[PDB]
């Protein structure tokens, strides 16, 4: 839990003496409609009080609340206020220009052109940076050399190193697509990576997948998935793939919720065999918070719960995509957790995944993978890719964890 | 472009 903070101020002749950005429409990190404090007026109320910092994020002004808000709503509500403004804050636990991007092009052309390749400093800078910025290094770099900055990091590294430096100068769409096209590489597929991607990712994300995978590779994703899968397997990936789920209403419909946990029990537990399409259906077509509540009202029928049930339902690619799908509904975070733990316990490292999860989850939920990992297996995420990677592969990977637990 | 405003 952060920090939430009560600030009482004043409004001087010039206002409060803060910047904001963020809002609804105006997102100041990606994904996160958050309002953020940008800066602080020397002079002001917020300088002269001193508990407001840069970076610090809005809850609410008086009677407003901010969350969830416009840019122009939260302005108009901290310009319309009573002299006496009490602000409802929460501190954390970029200012990236131009400057930033063209400096880091220009570090990392030194680091490349350098005699043996300045590993260190490529690594610094590209796993302390977000996508976005990644992206804006790239465009700098070919600006500047006239070359692509991916096709020369690939020349300059090697081993997993260049995995991880690579995948990271994708988009996330790109770098997902990329991932799913290697999954079908040759005769069927590795199943364990398509059913992690396909189980894990949202509407969104695949909608954007879906669109950059015909693009990079003029084939549907579609397709491509049903030339190398078979059976009820084919059927609930691609009916995941498509990214069609119901979105979070606020309206829960329980009903549903309680009919939705009796076709459940009905097509499996209950009877002999399984009524797969009846199991696909429902945990594809359905909201996730609703699946949350089905899945609970589920044990008030069932003497099993629903992962229980799967396996002994179902069997092979079917049982472990179902597994993986019901998993990522519950809490995601902890299948990342329990992936990672999984690719590092035993003899050497599924360097594989280590490296997929860490680059795909670093800018989505990586600290809410660290807290569940720590909680779970008593040592931090950090000290797990200490013990099975070295070098500046490892450090590329501990800057992506982004701390010790 | 994002939006930054002082208040
Ligand atoms: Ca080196
Ligand atoms: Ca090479
Ligand atoms: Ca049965
Ligand atoms: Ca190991």
């Amino acid at each position: 839990s952060e920090k939430i903070m009560e600030i009482k101020l004043i409004k001087g002749p010039k206002g409060l003496g803060f910047s904001i950005a963020g809002g609804v429409g105006n997102q100041h990190i990606p994904g996160d409609n958050s309002i953020y404090v940008t800066k602080i007026i020397e002079g002001g109320a917020a300088h002269k009080d001193g508990k407001l910092q840069i970076g610090d994020k809005l809850l609410a002004v008086n009677n407003v609340c901010l969350e969830e808000v416009t840019h122009e709503e939260a302005v108009t509500a901290l310009k319309n206020t009573s002299d006496f403004v009490y602000l409802k804050v929460a501190k954390p636990t970029s200012a990236y220009t131009n400057f930033d991007a063209e400096r880091d092009a220009l570090n990392i052309e030194t680091a490349i052109k350098t005699k043996g390749v300045d590993e260190v400093t490529i690594v610094n800078i590209l796993t302390n940076r977000s996508n976005e910025q990644r992206q804006d290094i790239a465009f700098a770099y070919q600006r500047r050399t006239k070359k692509e900055l991916a096709s020369a990091l690939k020349s300059a590294l090697s081993g997993h190193l260049e995995t991880v430096i690579l995948g990271l100068l994708k988009t996330p769409a790109q770098y997902d697509a990329s991932e799913l096209k290697a999954s079908m590489k040759g005769l069927g597929t590795d199943e364990d990576s398509l059913i992690e991607i396909i189980c894990s990712r949202t509407n969104q994300e695949l909608q954007e997948i879906n669109r950059v995978y015909k693009e990079m590779y003029k084939t549907d994703l579609e397709k491509d998935i049903i030339s190398d899968t078979s059976g009820d397997f084919r059927k609930l990936m691609v009916a995941l793939a498509k990214g069609r789920r119901a979105e979070d209403g606020s309206v829960i419909d329980y009903e549903l919720i309680d009919q939705d946990a009796r076709d459940l029990y009905d097509a499996g537990v209950k009877r002999k065999g399984t009524d797969v399409p009846k199991w696909i259906s429902i945990m594809t077509e359905r909201s996730v918070p609703h699946l949350q509540k089905v899945f609970d009202r589920y044990k008030s029928y069932s003497p099993y719960d629903m992962l229980e049930s799967i396996r002994k339902e179902v069997k092979g690619d079917l049982e472990n995509a179902f597994l993986n799908l019901v998993q990522c509904i519950q809490n995601k975070p902890l299948y990342f957790a329990d992936r990672l733990y999984d690719s590092m316990k035993g003899k050497g490292t599924r360097d594989k995944v280590l490296i997929r999860i860490m680059v795909s989850r670093s800018e989505v939920d990586m600290l809410k993978i660290r807290s569940e990992f720590k909680r779970k297996y008593g040592k931090s995420l950090y000290y797990y890719i200490q013990q099975d990677t070295k070098g500046d592969y490892q450090k590329a990977l501990l800057y992506l964890c982004g701390g010790d637990d | 472009h994002f939006r930054e405003t002082e208040v």
